[PDB]
């Protein structure tokens, strides 16, 4: 009931936001309708699938908003708009708006991109509710996907370290939330929570894919696997260990792994026997066997 | 158990006697991990006038908050099956509200003594 | 109706 | 019939002078000319007769008035500025006449305010004196009070809590903010043993009216601004960025003519799962910045 | 007992500020501080308690007042300037206390005057409000009004007489004279067929009080100055040199607040042998010169 | 008592 | 009696004036009493001899006052006294005081000599009574006839010409007054008036005496006798012509007269047929006879 | 004669008649050079009621100044020597004041006609 009624309200708000978006100087009214739409996300009675689908509808409206802002800056501006959008009363609409305006700022002015990422990354320290913070940070990852300062940068200030910091910090905060999915909510929903974690694993692994479309082999050895191994060895969780290690193996190349083999094997030595290390080890060892038989 | 919990129920009514001083009491079964309680499982017996006395003590200890009234005194047929059940259900609901109140859980010494 | 507790300085 | 005479007031700078708004009861907005302390007030009193009759009078004058009105009581009005120009002696009017006026370099010590138990307003009052009932016309103006960047502006930083239950350090970047300024701050959690559902930062306006034990404090909660959703742990830092320009506030007015104060407070509020509400109030001084 | 409290007013510039005199009824001369238009008035209100008791009050204030008083009537007093500073809120006094005051750049549009039907005076009035009877202290000051040399000053020259009997041309060097200036003039005789014993030049002061048909004119003959002894013939020229500094006159005040005028006239008088008196009155404007 | 005659302009 | 009552008042006023002159700071009181005394000279009811006697008594007292002032200025000062004496309510006392102070100023102050003397002479033109103004001019002559702006000036205010002008102007005013004596009072007292004029002839001739202590023959020709002859022939009276011409002849040098003999005879021709030309001509011829007999 | 003069007197009383209409008149002798008179010496006769009529005319012509009253009507003995002299002296004094007044001398036409 709630999900479809919310989706109806979302479609109504998208219609009113776009009718406002057509008129310059209705941007604040468009943001008010967008906030009213994201208010639908204040229900928590939706299933993970239902809450996800509502997120998709609000995300789709946000795609319209993000293109509208990335057009408003190219045509006139609104001064201090990143600050001005932080006056929104609803926090989830406000932060989704913060990501949307942020990406508009990265598109309009490349010089503050590095500075804007430090501000935006710092403010992502708010939403610690795993489902809402994960969906918000997924929106962040999709909006902030293409702007990272590095050796693969876009022409903002920034070196390989700024992208490495952005992705590692984003990985650690989302992984902390993703594990917290194991915990958040109520205790009799552990299987539902594990379902939620499997659903949101792509949100975490998008960071690893983004890292692989980032810094190279010496940077991989010093400043990727090290952090990654520290998390792998220190989580003592099972679902995260299998997912995160397989994503590392697949996403980064084995030329990179070969330069990190000893780091890998020093992770291989601490495997906790009551952690379902057997499944992780068989799948990794089988992969290395298959690696061997690509003969 | 990271979470703090309390479960309580009022059940198993029993009527006792040989003649004079006939009465009924109810079992209070409670399970908890709250830091103001001294054991995980408590099982005690209490009659209606124990609940009445507990309420005066609780209201005086509180010096403060709203305590619901008890289901009531009965003059018609206190030892009838339906009357015992009506009262048991009302005591069960009353006790769950009182012990469920966050400030009573952390601050009420009288509450802990009534349960244990 | 809703309890209101002032936070004290340390 | 109608009125035999109508009184209009036209300022000399009426075309080029800026105007400003005022919020009044039931969400009404009036708009009046803007003035500052030290400015001269000058113009024409224009008398429009309406009947072919004659108006006998015992003098015509114009007054510049600044006054504080309390509780809507006419016996409790206090004029803190009154300037008079006599425009005509006792006599007659048969036909339309204009009268020039100039009040030189008029002091205007306070900013205009409309509140619950208090009004502070400035106006031009033209009075045509008559034998049993004067013809009176008031003509409201707004006065603003401007202040430069303050010499001492320190950050507000405080450790506060409930013992062995909640300990927090809050920081706000200034003690004094302008009307379109930004509360930049943070909340740092040192001890959390309570289950916190959410946290919000509220701006509270207190209007204080009276003298000594006669004190009435009216309190209005202008904003409730959420800054945290969900339960933090120790070592967590929550950022605050609250833009004051979204809520249209008055400056902080302190002991105006020894009759009223209008004061602003940041009230930080944390709410538990059972809906218990933990708070800390801190005064902030609001001021009207001067543009260049 | 005595008074429980005494109120004294000490100006900040009390040592270095110039004082001036005023003539009052029965030849009395009071002496008060001198002020000018635009000057700030500032100092201390000094309260001297006298008893070891307590003084309960409903507020203490100081007022700068400028007022016009007509016919000695208290109902006919008109304040043309009133400025207030509140010095204390409702409360008690047990021991001596001083209170600072500053009235910024005080307008003082008129010169102080004491006349027959008119007073114009300026004063500081301190009021300690009490339940049935205020403690009030007035503190008089003098204001002077200064004027530069006038743009147009023409000589007064007139032919006047009685037909076929007396014809004279009189000339006075200016129409506008300062308070220590000199009437330089002459009387020229064109026709004399009357027997003239002597001729004198008189300065007359008229004080005019009221509005419209309500007009009272008081007239005082300040000087009678002989300029000719004996009978002239035609073609004779009599010189006039009359020093105004010998008679201590006020400036010419014209329609002050639309309530009074103080005007000065040269009245030339010729007297025949049988004591018949032929005269011509001419207004002269007196003005207070500014020293450099 | 003593006659007073205004001198007229010519 | 009138004379005696006035003389009593004069002695009373002289007694308090001298007691005031004794006391410093009573000088103003002495002047007020002096004004009250000089008010006695404002009467016109005295016989010629009685008015002369009252004038002489008041004049000697005025000499005491005038010497007191002419000593006070030489030793300290009295500020604005020339102005202060113009404060007097009675005009005849007032003018006598201005002459007294004028001469005191002339002794103390050499620089203002021309302006103060010119001022005192011009303002003494206010006297509308012939007799009182003549007696006033004796007070002036006793005060200042000896101080005139003259050759005693060495470059500042005054020259012998200024004194000549002062005395000629004094002559013309005294001569107008002298004829006016003829016309004051009733017409049937003409012989009494001529007697009074004979009495006052010395008043006119003291000026001629003052002139004979002055400039030489060319200056005599241009600026004394020339002026004197137009006035002598146009005054058209008898007592003045006979007196003034004989006084001029004796008092001015005959060396000067010799250079001007023809001017004299042309003045003798410029007289009324109705003035006592026989007496003037006989007296002139007799003088020429003396110009013949002094062997 | 540079000076302007007027001399006047009321003298020489005479009583005339045959019976009915008996009366006395007085001679007014005047000498003057004033510009409002037409001859140097005037000599005229006037009785008391001529003086009374002249006064009303003079007061009306004046429209203005104070004219003294005349010595008075007599009911007791108008033709007695002492009474005639008393009246003559009073008329003589009255006439000298009236004709001596400077404004009447220069402005009164009625005065000139009474004298001439
Ligand atoms: C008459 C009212 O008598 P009270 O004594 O005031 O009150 C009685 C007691 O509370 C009694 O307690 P208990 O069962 O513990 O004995 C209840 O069961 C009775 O229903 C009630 O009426
Ligand atoms: C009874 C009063 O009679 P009147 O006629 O009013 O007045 C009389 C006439 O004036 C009369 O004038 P004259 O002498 O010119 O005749 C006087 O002499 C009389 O003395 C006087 O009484």
């Amino acid at each position: 009931r709630l999900l479809e009624d919310a989706l109806i309200a979302v479609r109504q708000q998208t219609a009113m936001m776009r009718k406002f978006l057509d008129t310059p100087g209705k941007l604040m009214d468009a943001l008010k309708c967008c906030s009213t739409l994201v208010s639908e996300l204040r229900t928590s009675s939706l299933s993970p699938k239902q809450y996800y689908e509502l997120y998709m509808a609000v995300f789709d409206a946000l795609r319209y908003l993000s293109a509208h802002l990335r057009e408003n800056h190219p045509v006139n501006h609104l001064a201090d708009l990143y600050e001005l959008v932080q006056y929104a009363g609803n926090i989830i609409p406000r932060l989704y708006l913060m990501i949307t305006v942020g990406t508009a700022y990265m598109s309009i002015d490349g010089a503050p991109v590095k500075e804007l990422m430090k501000d935006m990354m710092d403010m992502s320290r708010g939403v610690q509710h795993p489902v809402r913070g994960l969906f918000l940070r997924y929106y962040l990852s999709g909006q902030a996907r293409d702007y990272l300062p590095t050796g693969d940068s876009d022409g903002p200030e920034g070196n390989l370290q700024d992208s490495i910091n952005f992705i590692l910090t984003n990985f650690v905060e989302m992984n902390k939330l993703w594990v917290r999915l194991q915990h958040q909510g109520h205790s009799r929903e552990r299987d539902l929570r594990t379902q939620e974690r499997r659903e949101l694993q792509l949100l975490v692994g998008s960071n690893i894919v983004r890292l692989s479309q980032l810094v190279d082999l010496p940077t991989y050895r010093d400043s990727i696997l090290g952090p990654l191994l520290e998390q792998i060895v220190q989580c003592r969780d099972i679902l995260a260990q299998e997912y995160l290690l397989e994503v590392i193996t697949q996403v980064f190349p084995d030329e990179y792994h070969l330069h990190t083999l000893d780091q890998f094997l020093g992770a291989v030595s601490r495997l906790n026997p009551h952690v379902n290390v057997k499944a992780i080890v068989i799948g990794m060892m089988n992969r290395l066997s298959d690696y061997a038989e690509r003969e | 158990p990271p979470e703090n919990f309390l479960e309580i129920e009022v059940r198993n009514p029993q009527t006792h006697g040989v003649g004079r001083h006939m009465y009924t009491d109810y079992e209070i079964v409670c399970r908890t991990n709250i830091p103001a309680f001294k054991l995980r499982q408590s099982s005690v017996r209490r009659r209606y006038s124990d609940f009445e006395y507990f309420r005066d003590i609780l209201e005086r200890e509180s010096a403060r908050v709203t305590i619901p009234p008890l289901p009531g005194k009965v003059f018609t047929n206190r030892f009838s099956d339906e009357v015992i059940e009506n009262r048991r259900a009302g005591l069960e609901k009353f006790l769950k509200i009182v012990v469920g109140h966050p400030l009573l859980q952390t601050g009420s010494k009288v509450l802990a003594a009534f349960v244990q | 109706q809703p309890e209101l507790y002032l936070l004290n300085t340390m | 019939f109608s009125t035999p005479v109508d009184i209009d007031i036209v300022l000399a700078d009426a075309d080029k002078r800026a105007m400003v708004d005022v919020k009044l009861d039931k969400n009404r907005r009036e708009k009046v000319p803007l003035y500052m302390d030290g400015e001269s007030v000058k113009g024409c009193v224009t008398v429009r007769p309406k009947d072919g009759k004659r108006l006998e009078h015992t003098g015509i004058k114009v007054q510049f008035i600044g006054t504080i009105e309390m509780f809507f009581d006419r016996g409790n009005h206090y004029e803190f500025l009154s300037l008079v120009q006599e425009l005509a002696a006792p006599g007659e009017l048969q036909h339309p006449q204009t009268f020039d006026f100039n009040f030189k370099n008029v002091e205007k010590q306070y900013e205009s305010y409309n509140g619950i138990n208090v009004k502070l307003r400035y106006f031009v009052r033209v009075t045509v004196s008559r034998r049993m009932a004067d013809v009176i016309r008031e003509k409201d103006i707004w006065v603003y009070s401007y202040r430069i960047p303050p010499e001492l502006n320190s950050s507000i930083k405080m450790d506060v809590g409930i013992e062995d239950c909640l300990h927090i350090e809050f920081e706000y970047s200034k003690s004094k903010y302008h009307l379109k300024d930004v509360i930049v701050g943070r909340i740092y959690f040192l001890l959390v043993r309570l289950k916190i559902k959410h946290m919000e930062l509220s701006i509270i306006r207190r209007e204080t009216t009276g003298v000594a034990p006669n004190q009435y404090n009216e309190s209005e909660t202008l904003v409730r601004f959420e800054i945290m959703d969900g339960s933090p742990s120790r070592g967590e830092t929550i950022p605050i960025r609250l833009f004051l320009g979204g809520f249209d506030l008055t400056p902080t007015f302190r002991d105006v003519n020894k009759k009223f104060s209008t004061r602003y407070y940041l009230s930080l509020v944390l709410i538990d799962e059972d809906a218990r509400r933990y708070f800390k109030q801190s005064e902030i001084i609001l001021y009207r910045q001067p543009p260049e």
